[PDB]
């Protein structure tokens, strides 16, 4: 028997077992776990690994909750994380040595032995939160979700202890035990004895990489009277340069304690322990929302590839769906079934719901030698009678796209929107923060009452429309910053139910250049009669009729999660560049509707590579200008007055 | 252990040094000159070498500087004292500097990690302020406290305090020492701080800032508001301000085993931030005589450089040739009172949205020597003007590198005028109506010159001029303000279907990756220099 | 010490009067002012509104320390704000021992129990003539530290107790003391929505409170009678205090089961006895003005946390 002190673990039986477990596992748990062709699921990633060289890999919980003699090692991991990844990282050696025995190899074991191993357990047993972290259940593994605020600069630490004896031309090391450094005063007895005589340099040692980083707690639940809440991390080497402002995350960690000093002058501490959590891994991508833009990130991209971390950043795909999408595109329906896939629940809306899902596609990046930038994003307002799913279109938006904040109304200021400048509440000192503007960098920024908002405000927006980039002079601060952010709100019209027989140019309460020059606009005008009415009210109430919408998938619905990859892969490989054969109708079309400024010409543009983008087109041709100034006269009813 | 091996290095290095001399034959072999270099520094005594990172990797394969870079701190007393014998083999009160430039590996601030402690590196960012020149520790003396017994000896890096060894022995306590001021040696220093540079951000990222430091008599070329490449080595400095933070933190104390029966445990805390030195730093960011000789021969070349400042833009040749004239500055030197003028001029547009004003901004910042974009609403005139530190980390305060402050013989690109404050315009005025600034606060008073020349995008108060009106109703800005300029643009459009055709054609086109639709006479790069020539021509 | 040993805190609760007087007192309902000064320490039951209560966080009780030589373990016991660590050793064998190999502590053995802090601020009609009310603290710990929330009526229950504070060191004649509470228990009037569960007598309540009859207009009756009639309005507030169902779209989307409603009509007819019973009966309710704090009393604050460097 072997066993560690006040613990239930055993070494020796805890690697048999995991090597027995690794040896045996083939989707077990999607025979066990629900109904739902492959073999030895874990194997593969062993098998492939040792030729690229690398020191990492991750781990799931479901497939010990599935496999038959990983049960109480699910408990085991859980309560003593640290300890049972430690006897992992020489299980897993272990593994590899004892499954190279059946293999015949050039000679790369100059490697593997002085190679070191780790594991990151990422999808675990949900937590509700840290209101759940009474200190019963204090070093844990545990799990989270929130977004990125503030980051803080690298931490050094102690990691070889280096001396310099005084005289006899000798050095010293020592190492850290349990995180302190006990100097030897002594100076060699043999040699040389001078109880304290012994010195310190800095350049000499070995130093750790940490990091901070401030984040914002978003559950799924709250109790009565809840509010946001700010927590503190910690992070180390080999994880740096990984989440940042901007990005939402799932993430596990282990809730720890510490004390803090009472001065920087003597050890007094506080009955009360600071919390914090160590990080064990990061999950920067979901399945329910598509990811960043590809290349926008190109140097972090290289950058984890030299660091040789590589926790994921993009989705990764299938040929099998590949092709799969490839016949899904052969199909001339597409054109509407996107649209009604977006919102099952919420009558047509057609030309609507179309705009929007070109507007996630985006459209054209092009950038010049050194002197230009063009990006894809085409600002869109909405406009007309209240009670309507303008707002629940804009929630939806904001809760599919992944880099996005909302704003509502004239609860917003410059200084609250571009960057503005505080203090720490633990370090007091001098820290910035994040302005919503920047925070959205490639994405979504929605606002609502668009009309009330605040003059102040709206000045802002005049230049963000244009580059894309903001300016900030003010204490300390002198950086002009990118904010690729794209604009999609809602606008309210001039008084109340509206004035048919008047120029709506004039009939919304706001200055013609800053509605003339959004990209596109959308009129939501009532229009009451039958053949719209009744089938919008059974399409809503057969909504309720049923506990959840469920029933509401026929008619052609697609799921959400192909729609998202077609849309994500679509974003990230191709590049339609412009055709010869559109411009004949852009010019005339624009030059018609004139008869209302330049800008449309861009908005036209820039919708119809968005549409070519679509079908997954490598070109424009001649038809996406149809379509685009259709849709435009459309929007705007050119045929009514 | 390098007890060994840095004597080896030393004797290597110097090897490398020797049998390299000045061959450079009709510009072919080349052969390394550090001899006659070091001769030509001795002729006037400034002991500050420069070295090149690759002739030095070329011999032994460059295994040598592979392992002399990671470990460069452990051999540099030895490379310094082997330059020393070569200068004592070589050449005929002796303090010396060194410098690695022109390495080939650049690594942002992100980019830095815990594995490059003591090594060389090279760096590149920003400056937003300066420090006080004030003389280091060298070498400094101390005496006995019983008797007039000196040592001439220091210890330098740190650990400042308290050296042991007492030339008579016998005294009850040799532990402390006294000081003294006289019998030693000083050199130059000063203090900058760091900054991130634009064209290498992240998303949702503020400028990461550092602090670095210089020495000897590489020190003046630093420069405020400016890009740099520094190269140096990763010093580290002690701090508490991370102090409140999470995971335990690493302290010293002597030993207690082994010897016994002799806060009583003398514990001191170490949590250090990684600042950075530099050995050498630059300013980043022949035929042209007869470039320009054939350039300047044509007459309509006036009308070339007219229209070849923005080529990303259509039209509005006023626009062009106002801010073609902008860079040049008038003679301000033009009186016998000593009672001065602004010699330099200012202009300004006004136009409706959807039109191209903010493109000439972007130009003319991306091209301009001195130049900045700012807000022109979200900004304080602390912002603009400087806001200064109150005896900050011991030392005497420093002028901020104000934000309108630069643009010294240069601009001061700013959009959105309409919106500008009260106390920020009462700013302005106070800046245009003489060349100089005046400052204060806490008591401290500050005076400061420079001619400005602003150009700025107006924005009439509904964004509609009514052309039967006059300017004054619709600028919406007082008086003085709106007078000192010089010069009034107006850009409105109107129906003009032939025109708009062939503006719709050239928009359209932008839409090409990087197409020649942009054809220019000529380019940025000898612009900048015939700006710079035409600069000074005193007509 | 058996402190270490204990698997089991404690939390007493007062008795009820209604009991008390069955067979014959010692703590009534009373006031941020009333204390006395002699109530120190004794049983007590105060009310009051809850004004901010910090976030829970744990806090020592007892140390772990081990030894690395003697591997034996040391209790160094805390019960004030701050202390100073154990360092040298002296554990019970280094002291038949001329080396003293150094000690340190655990983070799992060494005991630990939260600590969370409240204030409470006095009832409106007990406040005496033209008087400013003032606030008063309280400190709890472990188990009962969630069954407390802002903006409800409270009985709290404990004992009033001193600390070591003497003004700030120029006001002060010596012996002076700032003062705190013990939590131990916790009743409210006001029962959240949360607390529902059946038992053999409250369904009793509902089934006669349906045999009756006309329950829908009954309640609309009922609601606020000290006014009259409006029935429709009073049903249209039921409804509102009813507030619909939820139902989720399960696409990325939910909708309120939420009611909004409006009494827009000219002065002289009753317009306020309304809010007030709303307020009055409804739990989690709120009053406001129409002007004055408007600007950020309708909205988020920034504020930082007494009992801990935080920015709540
Ligand atoms: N139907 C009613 N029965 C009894 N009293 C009433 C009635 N209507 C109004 N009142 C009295 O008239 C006053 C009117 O005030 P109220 O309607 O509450 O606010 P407001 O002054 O804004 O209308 C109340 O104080 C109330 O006592
Ligand atoms: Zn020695
Ligand atoms: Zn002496
Ligand atoms: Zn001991």
């Amino acid at each position: 028997l072997r066993i560690i002190w006040g613990t239930n673990v055993s070494i020796q039986e805890c690697t048999t077992n995991f090597r027995n477990f690794l040896m045996s596992f083939k989707y077990k748990f999607r025979k066990i776990l629900d109904e739902r062709d492959e073999e030895l699921y874990y194997i593969k990633q062993l098998n492939e690994m040792r030729e690229l060289g690398t020191s990492n890999l991750n781990l799931d919980a479901r497939n010990l909750l599935a496999y038959k003699q990983t049960e109480d090692l699910y408990h085991q991991l859980l309560n003593y994380p640290q300890e049972v990844i430690s006897i992992m990282d020489q299980t897993i050696k272990d593994c590899m040595v004892s499954l190279i025995v059946d293999n015949n190899l050039d000679y790369d074991l100059d490697e593997i032995e002085t190679k070191f191993y780790k594991v990151r357990p990422y999808n675990v047993g949900s937590c509700k939160g840290m209101r759940e972290l009474n200190p019963n259940d204090i070093d844990k593994l545990i799990n989270l979700k929130g977004l990125v605020l503030r980051s803080t600069p690298v931490i050094p630490d102690m990691k070889v202890a280096f001396f310099k004896c005084n005289v006899c031309d000798h050095t010293m090391a020592v190492e850290i035990d349990r995180g302190v450094i006990q100097e030897p005063a002594r100076c060699e007895r043999i040699d040389c004895n001078e109880p304290n005589s012994m010195s310190l340099i800095h350049n000499r040692c070995s130093f750790a990489d940490k990091q901070v980083i401030k984040l914002q707690e978003t559950p799924d639940f709250v109790p009565d009277g809840q509010t946001p809440h700010s927590i503190s991390l910690c992070v180390y080497d080999e994880l740096v340069d990984s989440c940042r402002a901007g990005d939402r995350i799932e993430v596990t960690g282990t809730f720890r304690s510490i004390p803090i000093r009472a001065n920087s002058r003597q050890r007094v501490l506080k009955s009360l322990y600071k919390t914090y959590v160590d990080v064990v891994h990061v999950k920067k991508v979901s399945d329910k929302r598509l990811d960043v833009d590809t290349s926008t990130i190109e140097q972090e991209l290289m950058q984890n590839k030299v660091d040789h971390n590589e926790v994921e950043e993009v989705r990764q795909i299938t040929d099998q769906d590949l092709a799969k999408i490839r016949e899904v595109a052969a199909r001339e329906d597409l054109y509407s079934l996107l649209a009604r896939s977006i919102a099952p629940s919420i009558y047509e809306l057609e030309d609507v719901k179309k705009g929007i899902l070109l507007q996630l596609f985006g459209g054209t990046n092009k950038t010049f030698t050194k002197g230009g930038r063009y990006r894809g994003d085409i600002n869109i307002l909405l406009c007309g009678d209240p009670s309507t799913s303008k707002s629940q279109i804009l929630q939806y938006v904001h809760k599919i796209t992944p880099r996005g904040v909302y704003t509502s109304g004239k609860g917003s200021s410059a200084v609250g929107l571009t960057a503005y400048i505080t203090r720490d509440v633990d370090t007091k000192q001098l820290v910035l923060e994040s302005g919503a503007l920047v925070l959205s960098d490639g994405g979504v920024c929605c606002i609502d009452e668009f009309d009330k908002m605040s003059d102040s405000t709206r000045s802002v927006l005049h230049e963000v429309m244009e580059q894309q980039t903001i300016s900030i002079a003010k204490a300390g601060i002198i950086t002009t910053l990118n904010a690729r952010s794209s604009i999609l709100a809602s606008a309210n019209p001039i008084g109340s139910r509206y004035n048919p027989n008047l120029p709506v140019t004039e009939n919304i309460d706001l200055p013609p250049p800053l509605l003339s020059r959004f990209d596109l606009v959308y009129l939501v005008l009532d229009k009451v009669d039958e053949k719209n009415d009744r089938e919008l009210a059974k399409h809503l109430t057969n909504l309720y009729l049923e506990d959840k919408p469920e029933h509401i998938s026929q008619d052609d619905v697609l799921p959400v999660e192909f729609l998202t990859m077609y849309i994500s892969y679509a974003k990230e490989h191709i590049h339609p560049i412009i055709t010869e054969a559109a411009k004949t109708e852009l010019v005339r079309a624009y030059v018609g509707m004139r008869k209302a400024t330049t800008r449309q010409l861009e908005s036209m543009i820039r919708l119809a590579e968005a549409h070519a983008k679509m079908k997954l087109k490598n070109v424009v041709e001649l038809e996406d200008v149809q379509e685009a100034v259709r849709l435009i006269r459309s929007a705007i009813k050119d045929y009514a007055t | 252990v390098d007890d060994v091996t840095g004597e080896k290095v030393r004797e290597a290095f110097e090897q490398f040094l020797e049998d390299f001399s000045v061959q450079s034959t009709d510009t072919g072999e080349v052969e390394k000159v550090y001899r006659a270099q070091i001769e030509f520094m001795k002729i006037y005594d400034l002991n500050t070498i420069y070295i090149d990172y690759q002739h030095l990797s070329m011999r032994e394969n460059g295994a040598l500087a592979m392992a002399i870079s990671e470990q460069y701190y452990r051999f540099l007393p030895f490379l310094q004292k082997g330059l020393r014998r070569v200068v004592r083999k070589y050449a005929p009160e002796r303090v010396f500097q060194i410098s690695f430039f022109n390495l080939p590996t650049v690594h942002r601030i992100r980019d830095i990690r815990s594995e490059k402690i003591g090594s060389l590196l090279s760096i590149s960012g920003t400056v937003t302020r300066t420090s006080e020149v004030r003389p280091e520790l060298y070498k400094a003396s101390f005496t006995c406290d019983m008797c007039r017994a000196i040592v001439d000896n220091v210890e330098q890096s740190f650990k400042y305090t308290e050296p042991t060894f007492c030339p008579n022995p016998s005294c009850e306590n040799r532990a402390f020492w006294t000081l003294n001021v006289t019998r030693s040696r000083f050199l130059d220093w000063q203090k900058v701080r760091i900054q991130e540079n634009a064209n290498e951000i992240p998303t949702g990222s503020m400028p990461r800032t550092l602090d670095v430091i210089l020495r000897g008599d590489s020190v003046e070329r630093a420069k405020p508001g400016d890009r740099c490449k520094f190269t140096g080595v990763e010093i580290v400095v002690p701090d508490v301000t991370q102090l409140g933070l999470p995971g335990v933190k690493p302290s010293s104390t002597l030993d207690t085993r082994g010897i016994s029966k002799t806060r009583s445990l003398g514990v001191r805390d170490l949590t250090y931030k990684i600042s950075f030195l530099a050995c050498h730093v630059i300013s980043i960011g022949s035929d042209e005589i007869n470039e320009l000789k054939e350039m300047v021969k044509d007459e309509h070349i006036y009308d070339k450089l007219v229209r070849s400042i923005a080529p990303a833009v259509f039209g509005h040749e006023a626009v062009k040739k106002g801010i073609l004239l902008q860079m040049l500055g008038g003679v301000h030197k033009s009186t016998v009172e000593g009672i001065k003028l602004r010699g330099d001029i200012n202009i300004c547009v006004v136009g409706d949205p959807s039109t191209s004003k903010s493109q000439f901004l972007k130009y003319v910042v991306g091209f301009a020597p001195r130049s900045v974009y700012t807000s022109g609403k979200a900004s304080s005139a602390a912002g603009l003007t400087a806001a200064v530190v109150r005896d900050e980390e011991g030392g005497d305060y420093t002028i901020e590198a104000g934000a309108l402050m630069l643009a010294d013989n240069g601009i001061c690109c700013i959009d959105e005028f309409d919106k500008m404050d009260i106390s920020d315009q009462v700013a302005i005025h106070e800046a245009m109506e003489q060349q100089t600034i005046s400052i204060a606060k806490a008591g401290i008073h500050a005076t400061l010159n420079a001619r400005t020349s602003i150009l700025a995008a107006a924005n009439p108060v509904g964004g509609r001029y009514n052309r039967k009106l006059s300017l004054r109703g619709n600028l919406n800005m007082t008086a003085p303000i709106m007078s000192r300029f010089d010069l009034f643009f107006v850009i409105l459009d109107d129906c003009n279907e032939k025109i708009d055709t062939e503006l719709a054609s050239h928009i359209v086109d932008l839409h090409m990756k990087r197409d020649e639709a942009i054809e220019p006479p000529f380019s940025a790069e000898q612009l900048r220099r015939y700006i710079k020539y035409a600069r000074t021509f005193k007509p | 010490p058996p402190n270490l040993t204990r698997r089991y805190f404690l939390y007493f609760k007062p008795l009820s009067q209604n009991c008390a007087r069955r067979y014959r007192i010692s703590s009534k309902p009373l006031s941020v002012r009333q204390i006395k000064g002699d109530f120190l320490g004794q049983l007590i039951t105060v009310r009051g509104i809850i004004t901010r209560v910090s976030d829970v966080k744990p806090a020592v009780e007892v140390i772990a320390y081990t030894c690395d030589q003697c591997g034996y373990e040391v209790f160094q016991e805390v019960n004030s704000r701050t202390f100073t660590p154990l360092s040298e050793c002296t554990s019970e064998e280094c002291s038949q021992n001329q080396t003293k190999g150094q000690l340190f502590m655990s983070t799992r053995a060494s005991k630990f129990s939260a600590f969370q802090e409240c204030k409470i601020q006095e009832l409106s009609q007990q406040v005496p003539v033209g008087h400013i009310p003032r606030s008063l603290n309280i400190h709890v710990n472990g188990t009962l530290v969630r069954s407390l929330s802002p903006g409800d009526i409270v009985d709290v229950t404990g004992i009033f107790l001193p600390a070591p504070y003497t003004g700030f060191k120029a006001l002060k004649a010596g012996l002076l003391t700032e003062t705190y509470l013990e939590a131990q228990f916790v009743r409210q009037h006001k029962k959240k929505f949360a607390s529902f569960s059946l038992t053999s007598d409250v369904e009793e309540r509902v089934m006669e409170l349906i045999t009756s009859g006309d329950v829908y207009n009954r309640l609309a009756k009922s609601i606020a009678p000290e006014i009259y009639g409006n029935l429709d309005v009073k049903k249209a507030l039921l409804l509102l205090l009813v507030g619909g169902v939820d139902k989720r779209v399960g696409d990325g989307m939910k909708i309120r089961g939420d009611i909004n409603v409006c009494l827009m009509g000219d002065p002289g007819v009753a317009k306020s006895q309304l809010l007030k019973a709303i307020c009055k009966i409804s739990p989690r309710g709120v009053y406001t003005t129409g002007k004055g704090s408007s600007g950020v009393g309708l909205t988020a604050a920034v504020m930082k946390d007494p009992v801990t460097d935080e920015m709540i």
